[PDB]
């Protein structure tokens, strides 16, 4: 069995280059073959090419072709995808995944094109947009009530959400982030509580953005 | 290129019942077909391969059948880790052009829960920098379809405003859903009563919940 | 004639050129005409030498015309006279292989002695030369020695190994302690 | 065809351009007929960067198997053939005639043992270019075929007594020629490509892998029997025959592959080296397959007329 961890997460202007890349630990490399498969933003999974480790040969996906490579490096058993002439469109979560082929330094190989090894993927976001911090807006509070706090015009993904610095979970509902028309992002998370619990009990949303390193706490009051 | 195609799109299971996933191919693949499980935020998961082998690690209620060009995963009893989207693979050409079906999505069916809908004006911070969010909040929820309009002095509103839905609730299956209206400062101060209409199997008539700005 | 030296535990590469560009039959053999390694046809044999594990060439030079004999983590007895049977000719080189280590790998004090011991093969008459950072020479054939290291002696040393006309070169890592007077 | 009376020709087998043109067509028929998924050849001529050939091509499981190629007369030209059952096949032949064609010669593709082929008339007989010469290979032509049963469940059987009848006969002919008071042992290949240290062939369009140490052996002259079973493999990624290169073949698709093959030569190369030892050590040998070709057209030669 092979573990895949993955590079970090990237942020690309449209027209630029990116170059991915995937660690293979606890078997034999070559043994192995590997493929990059996307995921564009609440869309389905893209193949996008595999490669033949052995033989240090690879194969792309038709609407892929001339502007993708995927190569190995055997001395460090890692595996790089790099994406030439990036496009807005290429937004997408970026997955290694592999699979074994049977004793290849042996001459054996099944070629399997399944897909058993996964790594934990690797957002890459491309825009035109420039790294910014979110503005955090309160949304001011029956038997219950709700409150929260609008996390407005961020870029690029992701932001995280908590309440009372994570004391507060029950009711919680933290939305995925929509894009605006202005290529920043927005959410608002939201949380239900006992009517009678405003005016006593203070309840703040502490917001993070680690691409801006920029930490927000807003408190959230009645009026 | 193969085209995979998978139905349906969505597919509303009770616990503990059985579920039956459909995947058919443009044309035939033999049985180079695998099946993945896929979790919000996860890694896809190797179900099936060969179109009825068991990957390691897979419990005995999942099962694959078919060949050729029509393919099925069943799952005998569904347990809470088995809502999810499930994936087909092809992965039978040469040279390699291997492709995905757009996925099906599994999900948790349980009685009609009307949304509780709240509204909330832009904050005075907001309105300072020039610009007015409102937002509609739906609540626990279910099913997850849900209408929600825009009125602005009994002005039926189009093109700015902006939803987002929550994945389904791992304790009570419920939906909740938001919906924003964007408009300038300008234009805010330029009407009244803001009012989010919300349609909804749950509710007997259209719910409207609304203020009068100032 | 042609006399190529090697260091101990390196990897070396004996040259082969055929009349022209196009892969035909080869084969190294070392003095007593025990075979090395060959090929027949698009595919390599290798002897019952005992370079036998060690003992490679490079397929991708054969369709021009080339075709090395490639040794790796050469020791001492490697040291040979190797020929290369190639369209009816034989050409030659001999081989000398060296290693030159001291006498602690552990680091040492100021004031205590360095000994640099050559490994070599039977019927050679090497004389070597070795300097330190601070640029102290020594000089011998076997076995060079230095009584007392300096502190500026501490790191890397670099020792010539001449043979032949030919020399090949070792850098090696001292370690000379300093302290608190 | 027609026998010459009272005519001398001196034939070559180690330089007979039949053997070339033989080559070219087999060569020729493996592009049109077992083709690879995936064929890498090298190509370092600029001296500074290496542009590996990468060819990917539609991939079909086909069944092979080779049929009788008859050679006829090339434009200008006459195919002469000795008739001396012992011949050589390097030096002056008395018993010569002209043929219109060859006798049918299947060209199978193998190394280490010589598969489908002819047998002597006579004796088992020996062939090099220079047996002094421990590099160059030697061609044995036995005069009794021994079975070779294969199957792609991994492995191949051979009769043990038949074999071990075999060898003797091979030893003996082997003494013959280096020298009565020796010491003849057969020894496992000393290494190389796995397609030259294992008997390597095609069987039902796969290519076999199979570990020949329990064929070589024994010590002649010195001083579970009935069935040898050699343990095969079945591979995907070939070392090529051709050229320098590999090729990449798709698994196999059938659970009864099964071949039976006559052994009627082998190739072997003899150890040689400095030894005032009075033995002499054979090992299986080839990867050439001009060989192969050799060992059925040592008899003839094309002329001009
Ligand atoms: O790249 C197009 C190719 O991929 C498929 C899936 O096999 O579609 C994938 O890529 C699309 C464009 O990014 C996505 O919209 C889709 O969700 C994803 O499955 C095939 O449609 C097509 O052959
Ligand atoms: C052939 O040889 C025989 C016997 O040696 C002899 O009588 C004759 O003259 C020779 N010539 C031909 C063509 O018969
Ligand atoms: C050789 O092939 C490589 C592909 O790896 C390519 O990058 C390079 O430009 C090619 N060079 C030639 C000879 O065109
Ligand atoms: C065959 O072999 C011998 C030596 O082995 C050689 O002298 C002879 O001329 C060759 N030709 C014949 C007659 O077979
Ligand atoms: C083989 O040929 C030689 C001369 O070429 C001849 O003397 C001899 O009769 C032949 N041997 C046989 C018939 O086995
Ligand atoms: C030539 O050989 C053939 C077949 O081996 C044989 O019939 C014939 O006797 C030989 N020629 C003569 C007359 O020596
Ligand atoms: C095969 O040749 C050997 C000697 O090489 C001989 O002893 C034996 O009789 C021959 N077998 C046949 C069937 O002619
Ligand atoms: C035959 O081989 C020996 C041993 O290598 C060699 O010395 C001799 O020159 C060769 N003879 C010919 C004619 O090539
Ligand atoms: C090989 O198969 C044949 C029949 O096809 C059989 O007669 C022979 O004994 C077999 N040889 C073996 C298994 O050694
Ligand atoms: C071959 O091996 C057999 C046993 O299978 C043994 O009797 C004999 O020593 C060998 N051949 C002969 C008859 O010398
Ligand atoms: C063949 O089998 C023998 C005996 O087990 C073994 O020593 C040898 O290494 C094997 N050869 C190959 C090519 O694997
Ligand atoms: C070779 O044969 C001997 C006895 O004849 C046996 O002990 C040994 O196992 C065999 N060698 C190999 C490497 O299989
Ligand atoms: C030898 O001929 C037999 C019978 O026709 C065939 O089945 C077998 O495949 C042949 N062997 C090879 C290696 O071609
Ligand atoms: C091998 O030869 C024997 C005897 O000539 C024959 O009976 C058998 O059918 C042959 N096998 C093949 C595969 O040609």
């Amino acid at each position: 069995e092979v573990q895949l961890v993955e590079s970090g997460a990237e942020v690309k202007k449209p027209g630029s280059s990116v170059k991915v890349s995937c660690k293979a630990s606890g078997d034999t490399f070559i043994r192995y073959s590997f493929t990059w498969v996307r995921q564009a933003p609440g869309q389905g999974l893209e193949w996008m090419g595999r490669i033949i480790t052995i033989l240090d040969v690879a194969h792309y996906a038709p609407h892929l072709q001339g502007r993708v490579t995927i190569t190995a490096d055997k001395s460090t058993s890692t595996v790089y995808l790099e994406l030439r002439n990036l496009r807005s469109d290429d937004t997408a979560v970026y997955f290694c995944a592999g699979v074994y082929e049977g004793e290849a330094d042996e001459g054996e190989y099944d070629n399997n094109g399944f897909l058993k090894h996964w790594g934990q993927g690797t957002l890459v976001t491309v825009s035109s947009a420039s790294t910014k911090g979110p503005s955090v807006f309160p949304l001011a509070p029956g038997g219950t009530a709700a409150l929260g706090c609008l996390v407005k015009d961020y870029f690029p993904e992701p932001v995280t959400v908590s309440w009372n610095s994570g004391a507060l979970t029950s009711g919680v509902h933290t939305f995925p982030a929509v894009l605006q028309s202005s290529g920043l992002y927005s959410l608002s998370s939201v949380v239900t509580v006992p009517s009678s619990s405003l005016g006593t009990q203070t309840y703040i949303c502490n917001v993070n953005h680690k691409p801006s390193n920029t930490k927000v706490d807003k408190k959230v009051e009645p009026k | 290129d193969i085209v995979m195609t998978q139905s349906p799109a969505t597919l509303s299971v009770s616990p503990g019942e059985r579920a039956t996933l459909s995947c058919r191919a443009s044309e035939s693949v033999s049985s180079d077909l695998a099946w993945y499980q896929q979790k919000p935020g996860q890694a896809p998961r190797l179900l099936i391969y060969g179109a009825s082998t068991r990957a390691t690690g897979v419990p005995a209620r999942f099962s694959g059948s078919g060949s050729g060009a029509e393919f099925t995963l069943t799952i005998s009893s569904l347990q809470s880790e088995d809502f999810a989207v499930y994936y087909c693979q092809q992965y039978n050409n040469w040279p390699p052009r291997y492709t995905f079906g757009q996925g099906t999505r599994l999900e948790i069916k349980r009685t009609v829960a009307a949304p509780s809908v709240f509204i909330f004006p832009p904050s005075d911070e907001q309105l300072k920098s020039g610009t007015a969010s409102v937002v509609c909040l739906l609540n626990n929820f279910y099913p997850r379809e849900a209408k929600v309009q825009w009125k602005v002095d009994n002005a039926l509103q189009s093109g700015n405003s902006q939803e987002s839905v929550t994945e389904q609730d791992s304790k009570d299956s419920t939906y909740s859903l938001s919906s924003t209206l964007t408009l300038s400062k300008a234009d805010y101060e330029k009407h009244k009563v803001y009012a989010c209409e919300v349609t909804h199997q749950g509710l007997s008539s259209p719910v409207t919940k609304s203020f009068n700005r100032g | 004639k042609k006399v190529v030296l090697g260091k101990k535990g390196d990897t070396v590469e004996l040259t082969c050129t055929a009349s022209q560009k196009k892969s035909i039959q080869f084969h190294w053999k070392n003095s007593n005409q025990i075979k090395i390694l060959g090929n027949q046809g698009s595919f390599l044999t290798k002897g019952p030498s005992k370079l036998n594990d060690r003992a490679d060439s490079r397929r991708s030079l054969w369709d021009q015309g080339n075709f090395p004999l490639i040794i790796k983590n050469l020791k001492i007895e490697d040291s040979d006279t190797y020929i290369c049977e190639v369209e009816d000719q034989k050409e030659e080189v001999q081989l000398l292989v060296f290693g030159l280590t001291a006498n602690s790998d552990t680091h040492l004090l100021q004031g205590q002695s360095l000994t640099l011991t050559l490994e070599s093969p039977p019927g050679s008459s090497p004389s070597v030369q070795c300097r330190s950072p601070r640029g102290k020479n020594i000089q011998g054939g076997k076995t060079l020695s230095v009584s007392q290291l300096e502190l500026q002696d501490s790191g890397t040393w670099t020792c010539t190994v001449l043979q032949n006309q030919k020399k090949v070169e070792f850098k090696i890592d001292i370690v000379v302690l300093a302290f608190q007077k | 065809e027609v026998v010459l009376v009272n005519v001398t020709e001196n034939f070559n087998m180690w330089k007979n351009d039949m053997v070339e043109q033989m080559h070219e067509d087999i060569i020729s028929l493996w592009d049109q007929s077992l083709k690879p998924c995936v064929k890498l050849t090298p190509l370092c001529v600029g001296a500074g960067s290496c542009n590996t050939s990468v060819i990917t091509q539609a991939c079909p499981k086909v069944s092979f198997e080779p049929i009788p190629i008859h050679y006829c007369a090339p434009a200008g030209f006459a195919i002469l053939k000795c008739n001396n059952c012992t011949f050589n096949g390097t030096g002056p032949c008395t018993n010569v005639s002209t043929v219109q064609c060859t006798h049918g010669i299947r060209p199978v593709v193998s190394s280490q043992l010589l598969l489908n082929g002819s047998l002597a008339c006579e004796e088992v007989v020996i062939r090099s270019v220079n047996f002094t010469d421990n590099a160059k290979t030697i061609i044995v032509q036995l005069n009794t075929s021994v079975e070779i049963n294969c199957t792609g469940a991994g492995h191949c059987n051979i009769a043990r007594a038949k074999w071990n009848n075999t060898l003797k006969q091979i030893a003996s002919k082997l003494r013959e020629q280096f020298g009565n008071n020796k010491t003849i042992i057969f020894k496992q290949s000393s290494g190389g490509d796995p397609e030259i240290v294992t008997h390597w062939f095609n069987c039902g369009g796969e290519f076999f892998y199979c570990n020949s140490t329990q064929l070589f052996n024994s010590t002649w002259f010195n001083s579970g029997s009935d069935t040898i079973t050699l343990p095969c493999r079945i591979k995907q990624i070939i070392n090529m025959w051709q050229k320098v290169g590999k090729a990449m073949y798709a698994p196999p698709i059938s659970g009864q592959i099964r071949c039976s093959s006559n052994i009627t030569g082998l190739l072997l190369t003899r150890d040689g080296g400095n030894s005032n030892n009075e033995s002499e050590i054979f090992r299986p040998g080839g990867g050439d397959m001009r060989d192969n070709w050799r060992s059925e057209l040592y008899k003839y030669k094309v002329v001009k007329i």
